[PDB]
RNA sequence: CGCUAUUAUUGGGCCUAAAGCGUCCGUAGCCGGGCCCGUAAGUCCCUGGCGAAAUCCCACGGCUCAACCGUGGGGCUUGCUGG
RNA sequence: UCCUGGCUGUAAAGGAUGCGGGCUAGGUGUCGGGCGAGCUUCGAGCUCGCCCGGUGCCGGAGGGAAGCCGUUAAGCCCGCCGCC
């Protein structure tokens, strides 16, 4: 067997030289005063993780499913990205 | 009962078909002679003629086309136009009368009449492209493709074409109420025919 | 709005289709729709009011 | 030779619908075919099917109304549990509730919605949409 | 604004153009599901004034073709262009010319004449909302050697497809989709026509009156 | 590894581009018409005993947050077995 | 090259198209069998129509990169074997 190795927490784009992505990331970098693209990319990865969790949980039947739903909603409310009376959509 | 005494139909030759046939015409077909010739029923002809009369009377007169590439159908069509105020194109139907607005005589009608869907395959196609209903006289060898009303009739006889368009004009005028009753229509059947 | 339905089959009429519509040549209260498929395949239609059963 | 009459029936239906027919005759009849037709009637894809009796077997006479896009038999008849339906949904249907998987259970032939409500699985035999 | 600017210097040649200019046809949806022929781009310029904005006029492909003669080679330009209201109406056109401007203009005119409307919805297993941000069910399209299959996706999944499909679906008003393809997708004309036909085939799927509220189906413009 | 539906169960192709045996009869094997009764081996449901920990997902808490560690809840363990 | 009795086992051995089964418009020829009408020089004869099976030419939807195929599929389904 092979043991564990720690893995990155950010993703890179599939193509490095697309004009639209370049322009958008340029604007964001400038208007939020970032140093690199790693920061932008890892915030985007946070978002994508939230979005995948929602897509998975949606229409899943059981008990752990609803537990995880409420966990997600409470975590978002605590972070400050959603109000209290919110839903999975 | 009938629009015309049956023997007149018979002497004109409305019940005379080809030596061919088609599954789509088994309804209108009635018999097969010992010669190979097929015979059409005249009741259905009468009924479809009445129905076509009502249908065309429900239309604006001057938006109606009558087309006959055949030679024995150019004069009947011309007099149908004269009697009903409808347009008639005897000869050729220059391709583009309906699809090309840059020709001399460009028109867009509401309904089309056809003497043979096999010879008049150009007008039929343009009419299909512009999306209008079609009334066609059909014989035993004809199909019913892209045809919304069919009149079973011998298409090649001059007497038959003359009698058919005569009846049609009479019925259209009646249902339009330009006349009170039949026999108020004093045009003779010997005018619609092609001269020699 | 509302999408018309063919009288022979029960399918909706598509936008750029070569379909047609007219008034029943027998009675005159219903409207007959015909899609390109029934027109090219000679599929028979029938009036909903009186059942004229045209071509 | 003749292996499966259900597939023949369903394909005959698809072709006749695609070409614009009113009635459909199914010569080798069975009881699965009747049950499948019953489900399809309850869900609203056909009308007025009846059984005719000749000395060989039955014949089925069906009326179509224009509410079918596709229909077919699932081979091989896969076993399925009450926990793995979305897979075969995504595989045989175009949207999340669009059409019917037809399942054969120890309580009879049914749709997968009913089977899931009851909490059971079975074997897959057909799909319609 | 420029309604009296586009409607005053136009004389109709056909009967649909006259119907539109007089004022008896007033909405874009009244010209489609009849057997009407469209032989004037001013009809669409009147009923959809948004297709005239330059930001709704993607030019897709420009090619240079050669015909041999004993003198030399005769050159022609072919331009494939796309037009569309961003709320359910799209058009695709091809134009030929002895130079590039003539070809572009003819392509945009033929794109205006080839206008279709589409249906939108959600239809995804992972979103299940009722908002017309995608197509409501998977559809198929074919052209030449190219086969395309479109599937609905969840919100925020933006247009997983090649760039020609990206631009056509963006002009259609669609925002989320998954795709599969087969064939010579490097030929832009066939890929574009296959995606156009896929978008057209949303009108070919039969539905029941209970599906319109499950998927939030919208025909043409929304709201 | 993916790109590659260029190894294709999902999911490819064999007139002309690679590709139907020269044609037939048949062994194993795979596929097999309609109704009725039985059994319950496959299949389905409920439950008992097992599939070490670390690793994987989620929430909370402790090192400035994190990476890391801890408490708990789930999966993984391609499954075996008693009713 | 022909006859008798044996070996070899190959070809553009080509419909360059593996075999079985159900379905998706038809038209017109020809071959065999059967049925029904009319002619007859009374012929196992002539003509017309229908059902079944073989073999050809056209052709609409439909299919295909196209040429073209198109109920004798190169179309949609249920199967097995050979090959790339
Ligand atoms: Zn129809
Ligand atoms: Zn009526
Ligand atoms: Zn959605």
């Amino acid at each position: 067997g092979d043991p564990k190795r720690q893995r990155k927490k950010y993703e890179t784009p599939s193509h490095p030289w697309i004009k639209e992505r370049l322009d958008r990331e340029r604007v964001l970098k400038r208007n939020y005063a970032l140093k690199n693209k790693k920061e932008l990319w890892r915030h985007e990865t946070q978002l994508k993780e939230f979005r995948r969790r929602a897509r998975r949980l949606l229409a899943a039947r059981g008990k752990q499913a609803e537990i995880e739903r409420q966990q997600l909603l409470q975590r978002l409310y605590r972070l400050g990205l959603l109000p209290a009376d919110a839903v999975l959509d | 009962e009938y629009l015309v005494p049956l023997d007149q139909y018979l002497a004109a030759g409305v019940h005379i078909g080809t030596q061919q046939k088609t599954k789509d015409m088994k309804k209108f077909i009635y018999r097969v002679r010992q010669d190979g010739l097929y015979v059409l029923d005249v009741r259905k002809t009468d009924e479809r003629l009445r129905v076509a009369g009502k249908f065309l009377a429900k239309f604006d007169p001057e938006s109606i086309l009558a087309v006959s590439v055949r030679l024995y159908g150019q004069r009947p069509v011309k007099k149908f136009g004269e009697v009903t105020g409808a347009k008639a194109i005897p000869g050729r139907f220059l391709p583009g009368t309906m699809t090309n607005p840059q020709v001399k005589n460009f028109i867009e009608p509401d309904v089309l009449i056809v003497t043979d869907p096999r010879a008049d395959h150009q007008a039929l196609k343009e009419a299909v492209e512009i999306g209008i209903p079609i009334v066609a006289l059909v014989d035993t060898e004809n199909f019913l493709s892209y045809v919304d009303i069919a009149i079973p009739t011998n298409n090649k006889g001059r007497k038959a074409l003359a009698l058919i368009y005569w009846i049609l004009a009479r019925e259209v005028l009646y249902n339009r109420k330009e006349i009170e009753s039949r026999e108020d229509f004093k045009i003779p059947v010997e005018d619609f025919e092609m001269r020699i | 709005f509302e999408v018309p339905v063919c009288t022979s089959c029960g399918k909706e009429i598509t936008p750029r289709e070569h379909a047609t519509h007219f008034v029943c040549p027998n009675c005159g209260e219903a409207i007959i729709w015909r899609c390109e498929s029934c027109r090219v395949l000679s599929v028979p239609y029938k009036c909903p009011k009186c059942g004229w059963e045209g071509p | 030779t003749l292996l499966d009459p259900l597939a023949n029936a369903l394909s005959h239906i698809t072709n006749s619908e695609r070409v614009g027919k009113k009635e459909v005759y199914i010569k080798p009849a069975s009881k699965l075919i009747g049950e499948v037709l019953r489900v399809m009637l309850e869900n609203g894809y056909i009308g007025e099917f009846e059984l005719i009796d000749d000395g060989r077997a039955g014949i089925y006479r069906v009326q179509l109304i224009g509410k079918i896009n596709k229909a077919g038999a699932i081979k091989p008849r896969f076993p399925v549990k009450a926990r793995d339906y979305e897979k075969w949904e995504k595989r045989f249907l175009p949207a999340f509730e669009f059409g019917i998987l037809i399942v054969s259970t120890s309580q009879g032939v049914m749709t997968h919605k009913e089977a899931l409500e009851k909490g059971i699985g079975g074997r897959l035999i057909a799909y319609v949409y | 604004e420029i309604a009296q600017r586009v409607l005053e210097e136009w004389e109709p040649k056909t009967k649909l153009g006259r119907l539109v200019k007089e004022g008896q046809i007033t909405d874009i949806h009244e010209i489609f599901r009849k057997g009407y022929q469209i032989k004037e781009p001013e009809i669409v310029d009147v009923l959809l004034p948004e297709v005239n904005l330059r930001e709704n006029q993607e030019v897709l492909d420009i090619a240079l073709t050669v015909r041999m003669t004993d003198s030399g080679r005769r050159i022609r330009f072919r331009v494939l262009a796309a037009v569309g209201n961003r709320d359910g109406y799209v058009g695709l056109g091809i134009g030929h010319g002895r130079e590039v401007g003539i070809a572009i203009r003819k392509a945009i005119n033929y794109a205006k004449m080839n206008i279709i409307e589409i249906k939108r919805g959600c239809g995804s297993w992972e979103c299940r909302c009722r908002r017309p941000h995608s197509i409501p069910f998977a559809v198929e399209g074919k052209e030449g050697s190219v086969r395309v299959k479109l599937m609905p996706g969840p919100r925020g999944l933006g247009l997983v497809i090649g760039d020609v499909g990206k631009k056509i679906l963006t002009l259609a008003g669609v925002q989320d989709v998954w795709s599969q393809t087969l064939g010579e997708t490097r030929t832009t004309v066939n890929f574009a026509k296959a995606v156009f036909n896929a978008l057209y085939n949303t009108n070919r799927v039969a539905i029941k009156p209970e599906d319109i509220e499950r998927y939030g189906i919208v025909v043409g413009r929304a709201m």
